[PDB]
């Protein structure tokens, strides 16, 4: 889900960039440093709101490593997924032990264990997918899953799916 | 293979009265010391007071 | 004074009974026992209060306390804090043999002692109590 | 084989007071004496073995088939001894690969 | 033999006039590696209390 | 009776007195002879018993009525200390220090499987055929270590390799074998070991050696009864809680309840906080035994594992069978089925792979003959290695040939200007993404870079030598 | 080399039990009129607790380890094995209970 | 296995005894602990004070 | 107080690695190759 | 820039806050369980695991890492490890404390002697430093020698 | 550089001198503490790149510090007698 929020970073810059074109250097720095990162405590930050106006105040000189430290507040858009939450996917890949799917920039593994029985996974089908007698879902098919489960890693976040209950599987 | 010498140590001697005042904060104002030794073998015994 | 502490202690033999009565219900209806838990911080409190032992045997509130202590008869022992309490009470009070007499209790202290699923602490303790009270009626 | 068994815990089991370099002269031999059973003693290992330019390219599954069925096809062209398999079960390696029988 | 002997040279090598077991409490000290630097230094540490 | 022989007030005293170790009995004997000696004459040593136990070091124990008897008693002795460390024994220790020890088990079972302390057999899973009635040894049924002419490993002991390796095979009936004085029966060892040879208890068997010993039974361990205590025994220990866990209680009036676990006081007491629908309940704490607690694992938590085969493998709860839980790993990345004794609810992973099999982080190793590789994670069970390709493969720490160990003399990068740079050197891409980073290993024309700016693959990818300059 | 005779507990050398017998459980155990194998399933030198008596109706222990009936001497509370079933059997037929002082029975 | 009450007390005076020494070994009124060379055990609370102390 | 499943006994993973398992009975059974 | 590169932020120390350390914390701050008394396995390298040079407490060797965090010996602090008691036993360092506080509560309904009813006790509650708080509680509440189970109604005693 | 070499320097005023004589010049130290128990208990793996503080169960809100490695063993030695000092990068007033 996408939210609104006030994130402030810590900025260290090398002495040998203290020149008039300071701020703007760091607006770029914070830009290429923020935008696309994916931290588990907030999940991924997509964008940051009003990117060439985010004020950062005044540096203050390390003592002893004359480098100057900023403390830079921006508002940025930030996506991350809850338990329990049921949410719109693309399917990416099938595969016998299950499926992967996207949602946006996270991808949800979905195992056959939280399949519904009725869709037997067919390899000899042209590409490979996981059918029922009414339902059929392969690479490129609209899902609707639950993520049940989330997975924090060092820079990256790991989601499971499941289709087991109603309203949920092919949409 | 070290060459060791002995330090005279310096006592005092045995056998002798000693009056000693004590300090006013202190029930006791005199005090008569002795401590004695047996002549064989020049070693301290007892103290008396 | 005292014929007050009499009338109180009487009043805590009826809600015990009742509670006990009311838990073993709640137990044969697929409920687990609840009523002894919430009473058992009154009893606590009464029981730990030394001058009130005298009026707590001139009531017997000792049959009361066995009556807690007697396993239910689905074999389902009494809550553990149940136990401890009531053994603390026991340790606390002079238990002598009129009032044991009265109460009854060592049936259910020897088998305590008898008893595995038992904490082995209250084994040692339900031994020390016995031969305690085993005492005086040999010497 | 010889590389492989030198760091093999079969090998380390069957000889366990000696050096790894006479564990690899060990393999050496034996894969002299019959690469066949050398090379059914690797297990899971031969699969990881060069065995063509774009082996990496077909999926597991497929790649682990084939060499079951080559294998499969050789142990059968060669013949196995019951009586010897029994004895030794470094023979009985290639009981499994039979046709008709199976692990 | 050897509670004497060792006691003894224990005693002298390290200066602390006592039993082992008992070297604290014990006065230290009293033996002293000789001054060799000189004569006079070695006669004056042979006559010192 | 037993009972009724419980002390009384006017029973004679019992006194204990410290004594130098080892001499317990020494003084028991003296005293003994003593009051022998004595007895029948003017003044006979008014003393009614004297003992002690082994496990009470230092003390003997003397039954008597007066003080001055037990110090007629101790006269002449020189095993009692200088001082008179004599105290009066309470009449309620009078029960326990006689009582008996060691009441732990009946006796040791013909047919039972132990474990052996020491000998050639050291830690073997071994049959007790016989219990000899002295109690100090056993003839028990083993599995034989021999080599036919630093131990070999277990195997039963095969008739013919042992007449070909040595033809002095003794023969006394059929069935029962004794080769280089050792009795085989059928296959396996029959020999007798002391019972200070032997762990009775805590036995932990493997269905290898279970297979091994059960199948001249003509069925596949067709006896389970030891197997299952062993089994309560192993899922009855090894449970450990900690606060917050979710457990459910098995017996007592609260049974069928569920709380969660608020702290811990030794090992055997645990205050547990109950959630029910009343308000009212949901606020007390109640101090719960141990014995009485399963965990709850609901589906969706990171699990990790305690104890087995899959040590230190951590998931996500799928499927919650009863006592066996399902949950997809993480390092593997597939499901694995374990029982919920053997599962802690640990949100964290952070598992060290150090002292595991031969490679580390980092290490440049040779996938096969052809194909050469960097380690980028390390597994329990397999290794993440990123090769000279671009591409990321998963293999057993077996598979793998070796590592490339390469002298400064052998790893050596050229640069596109043609000047030498070394390992560690920082080096920039002349083109494409232009990236930079330190060199980690050097192959050929192909480098290792690493940044911590880049994430992916924790910052490690492949550039060739001839698109890099120096910085 | 001493041994505990396992029925009335007293502790004497095994050489002293087969040469002589115990002088308390010869009435009915016939431990010198027995073999070697007799006397150690009535005899243990496998035991722990030595205990000394000097007056066996007085002693409060002695009635508490039934031997205030016996030979004053070394006596041991606890003893490794138990009687066996036939010599169990040929004590019930003289009307005495055996009562084990292994501790595993109490 | 068995609870003499002067054992027990012996016993866990003895641990009481250890585990304070472990952390102060100058404890007025009782002997110091010795090591086997008859020198006092230097506790953590020694570690900490004097010229020679961590702080100073 | 008082009370064989080899799936109790063992882990099903080690049951499986040791063919141990009522696929294992069925295939061992079935008059087929494998 | 001696130290090796980590990605934690650096920052200085702003507050010390001093404490005593709850069996909790430290049964969730160690490591490892520390009970068996040999030092040595079997006196052939690798000391036992779970004695008390356990590898995972920490490495002092330079071509041994530690166990726990994988760095080497420049750069690993240490790690805790635990013993449990059989018997709880004293802090040596505060016994007098220990006597103080015993003689400031009953021993039985483990509640204070004294109550804000009195006016010199609402006095001494009133000040802030916790030092000279407990200090005056103990002038006052050192004095009443019996619990009471009614007010000087029932206030919680145990009498 | 005893005590009385740093009273002298603080009658100097030199705050720099005093702090590189202390630190650079002598043990300096590099440690993490948890941004919640205020302990230096997180287990810390530079080379893989996770921090982790096992007591609080959290990943994120950990720093680093530099300080004397006598502080640290005076720390640590302070833990040993059950006594527990936090170290915490931020004023609460
Ligand atoms: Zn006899
Ligand atoms: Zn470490
Ligand atoms: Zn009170
Ligand atoms: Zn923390």
């Amino acid at each position: 889900m996408f939210f609104l929020k006030d994130l402030s970073l810590i900025l260290t810059l090398h002495p040998s960039y203290f020149g008039p074109q300071m701020n703007q250097y760091l607006r770029e720095k914070l830009l290429t440093d923020v935008e696309g990162t994916c931290t588990g405590q907030f999940g991924y930050i997509v964008t940051v709101l009003d990117g060439m106006n985010i004020d950062v105040g005044k540096g203050r000189i390390i003592p002893g490593s004359g480098s100057a430290e900023f403390e830079v507040k921006y508002r940025a858009v930030v996506w991350k997924p809850f338990k329990g939450e049921v949410v719109d996917a693309i399917v990416s890949n099938v595969s016998p032990i299950g499926f992967f799917a996207d949602v946006g920039p996270l991808n949800v593994f979905v195992s056959t264990r939280l399949i519904p029985d009725n869709l037997v996974y067919n390899p000899s089908n042209s590409p490979p997918a996981y059918m029922s007698n009414d339902e059929l879902i392969t690479k490129g098919s609209k899902v609707r899953l639950k993520v049940v489960g989330t997975r924090t890693d060092v820079n990256e976040i790991y989601a499971i799916g499941s289709i087991k209950e109603d309203f949920l599987g092919a949409i | 293979g070290s060459e060791k010498v002995l330090i005279a140590q310096e006592r005092s001697a045995a056998n002798i009265v000693q009056v000693f005042k004590k300090a006013a904060p202190s029930p006791i104002s005199h005090v008569a010391e002795i401590r004695s030794a047996l002549e064989k073998g020049s070693r301290l015994i007892s103290t008396m007071q | 004074l005292e014929q007050m502490q009499d009338e109180l202690i009487q009043q805590l033999k009826l809600q015990m009974e009742e509670s006990a009565i009311r838990d073993a219900n709640n137990i044969e209806q697929g409920k687990p026992a609840i009523f002894k838990l919430k009473l058992l911080p009154k009893v606590k409190d009464i029981l730990l209060r030394a001058n009130l032992a005298d009026s707590i045997l001139d009531n017997n509130l000792l049959a009361s306390v066995r009556l807690w202590l007697e396993p239910l008869p689905d074999a389902s022992l009494p809550a553990y804090q149940i136990q401890k309490v009531l053994f603390d009470a026991i340790k606390s009070l002079p238990i002598k043999t009129s009032h044991l007499r009265e109460s009854g209790l060592g049936k259910v202290m020897v088998f305590y002692q008898k008893s595995k699923r038992v904490e082995p602490n209250l084994k040692r303790t339900a031994e020390k109590l016995i031969s305690d009270w085993t005492r005086p009626i040999m010497g | 084989t010889a590389r492989l068994y030198q760091h093999s815990s079969k090998s380390s089991a069957e000889y366990p007071n000696r050096p790894q370099l006479a564990k690899y002269c060990i393999g050496l031999a034996k894969y002299i004496q019959s690469p066949l059973l050398e090379y059914l003693a690797l297990d899971e290992s031969m699969y990881s073995l060069h065995i063509h330019k774009h082996q990496n390219l077909l999926p597991r599954e497929k790649l682990i088939d084939a060499v079951q069925t080559s294998i499969v096809d050789i142990v059968n062209l060669v013949g196995v001894d019951i009586n010897e398999a029994v004895r030794a079960p470094y023979h009985a390696l290639a009981l499994p690969y039979v046709c008709g029988l199976g692990p | 033999s050897t509670t004497i002997t060792s006691g003894l040279k224990y005693s002298l090598a390290t200066g602390n006039w006592g039993e082992q077991k008992k070297a604290m409490s014990s006065r230290a000290g009293v033996s002293q590696v000789l001054n060799r630097y000189t004569y006079s230094s070695t006669l004056s540490h042979l006559r010192r209390t | 009776p037993q009972r009724l022989l419980i002390p009384t007030v006017d029973d004679p005293g019992i006194w204990g007195v410290k004594v130098r170790l080892g001499k317990e009995k020494d003084v028991v004997r003296q005293i003994l002879k003593k009051k022998l000696a004595r007895e029948g004459t003017k003044n006979p040593l008014e003393i009614y018993s004297a003992f002690q136990r082994d496990s009470f070091k230092g003390h003997v124990y003397i039954e008597a009525r007066k003080a001055e008897a037990i110090n007629d008693a101790l006269k002449g002795n020189v095993n009692v200390f200088s001082n008179n460390s004599k105290f009066l024994v309470g009449i309620v220790e009078y029960k326990d220090l006689l009582r008996p020890v060691k009441s732990s088990d009946v006796k040791l079972t013909r047919g039972s499987y132990v474990r052996v302390k020491n000998g050639k057999f050291k830690g073997d899973l071994a049959q007790v055929d016989e219990v000899l009635e002295n109690g100090l040894e056993a003839r028990l049924k083993l599995v034989p270590r021999l080599d036919y002419g630093f131990r070999p490993a277990q195997r039963l002991f095969s008739e013919a390799e042992a007449r070909v390796h040595e033809p002095t095979i003794r023969r006394d009936r059929d069935g029962f074998v004794t080769y280089g004085g050792e009795e085989y029966y059928e296959g396996f060892l029959y020999k007798t070991f002391r019972l200070q040879n032997l762990i009775v208890n805590s036995i932990n068997p493997t269905l290898n050696e279970l297979s091994l010993f059960q199948s001249n039974e003509e069925s596949t361990t067709i006896d389970l009864s030891t197997i299952a205590d062993s089994l309560k025994e192993t899922a009855k220990n090894l449970v450990s809680f900690q606060p917050g866990d979710n457990v459910e209680i098995i017996n007592g009036e609260l049974n069928h309840l569920t709380g969660t676990v608020s702290s811990v006081n030794q090992s055997t007491i645990v205050s547990v906080r109950l959630h029910s629908d009343d308000d009212t309940i949901n606020s007390e704490t109640v101090e719960i035994p141990t014995s009485d607690l399963r965990k709850i694992f609901n589906v969706g938590d990171h699990v990790r594992v305690i104890h087995g085969k899959h040590t230190d493998d951590t998931g996500l709860i799928v499927e919650v069978n009863g006592d066996k839980v399902e949950f997809i790993s993480n390092q593997t990345k597939r499901t694995v089925i374990v029982f919920s004794n053997y599962l802690i609810k640990s949100t964290d992973s952070t598992v060290s792979i150090n002292e595991s099999g031969r490679f580390e982080l980092h290490d440049l190793v040779q996938v096969n003959s052809d194909l050469v590789g960097i380690v980028i994670r390390a597994q329990k069970d397999s290794f993440d290695v990123l090769c000279s390709d671009g591409k990321l493969l998963s293999l057993p720490p077996v598979s793998i040939y070796s590592k490339l160990n390469l002298n400064p003399n052998q790893q050596i990068a050229i640069d596109s200007n043609g000047v030498e740079v070394k390992v560690g050197d920082t080096v920039r891409e002349f083109t494409g993404e232009r990236r930079q980073g330190t060199i980690l290993h050097v192959y050929r024309n192909f480098l290792f870079l690493r940044s911590r700016e880049i994430v992916e693959n924790q910052g490690v990818f492949v550039t060739s030598s001839n698109r890099v300059k120096t910085i | 080399r001493e041994r505990a005779c396992m029925l009335c507990g007293i502790v004497l050398p095994g050489r002293v039990f087969m040469q002589n017998g115990c002088p308390n459980c010869d009435s009915v155990l016939n431990l010198r009129d027995s073999d070697q194998a007799t006397v150690n399933e009535c005899t243990s030198s496998s035991f722990e607790g030595l205990v000394a008596v000097g007056d066996n109706e007085h002693s409060w222990v002695a009635k508490w380890l039934r031997v205030d009936r016996f030979q004053p001497g070394l006596y041991a509370v606890r003893v490794d094995g138990r009687l066996p079933s036939d010599i169990v059997a040929a004590l019930e037929q003289y009307g005495v209970y055996y009562r084990p002082r292994d501790g595993s029975v109490i | 296995d068995g609870s003499p009450q002067h054992i027990i007390n012996e016993v866990e005076q003895l641990l009481q005894f250890h585990v304070a020494t472990y952390m102060d070994n100058d404890i007025a009124g009782q002997p110091q602990a010795l090591q086997k060379s008859g020198r006092p055990v230097k506790a953590i609370r020694a570690r900490l004070k004097g010229k020679e102390g961590r702080l100073r | 107080e008082q009370p064989t499943s080899l799936a109790d006994v063992f882990e099903p993973s080690e049951l499986k690695e040791k063919m141990l398992t009522d696929e294992d009975n069925v295939i061992r059974v079935t008059d087929l190759p494998e | 820039s001696q130290f090796p590169y980590s990605s934690a932020p650096l920052r200085s120390v702003k507050e010390v806050q001093f404490g005593l350390l709850s069996p909790e914390e430290i049964r969730a701050i160690s490591v490892v369980k520390i009970e068996y008394p040999e030092i040595m396995d079997e006196s052939r390298q690798r000391p036992r695991e779970g004695g008390l040079n356990d590898p995972k407490l920490g490495s002092i060797d330079r071509n041994f890492k530690c166990q726990t965090c994988g760095e080497g010996m420049a750069e690993c602090p240490g790690h805790f490890g635990h013993m449990e008691l059989a018997k709880p036993v004293f802090h040596i360092g505060f016994i007098p404390k220990i006597k103080k506080v015993c003689e400031c509560i009953c021993m039985n309904c483990g509640k204070l002697l004294l109550d804000e009813t009195n006016p010199t006790m609402a006095q001494a509650i009133r000040i802030r430093d916790p030092k000279k708080r407990f200090n005056a509680v103990w002038q006052l509440c050192k004095t009443k020698m019996v619990c009471e189970a009614d007010a000087p109604v029932s206030r919680g005693g145990c009498g | 550089f005893g005590e009385m070499e740093r009273d002298c320097m603080i009658a100097h005023g030199a705050a720099g001198f005093l702090k590189e004589r202390l630190m650079e010049a002598s043990d300096a130290f590099r440690v993490h503490v948890c941004g919640i128990c205020g302990l230096m208990s997180v287990i810390a793996n530079l080379k893989k790149n996770q921090f982790e503080c096992r007591s609080c169960k959290n990943k994120t809100n950990i720093y680093q510090l530099h300080i004397p490695y006598a502080a640290k063993l005076l720390f640590q030695e302070l833990m040993a007698m059950n006594i527990a000092p936090r170290l915490y990068t931020e004023r609460s007033g």
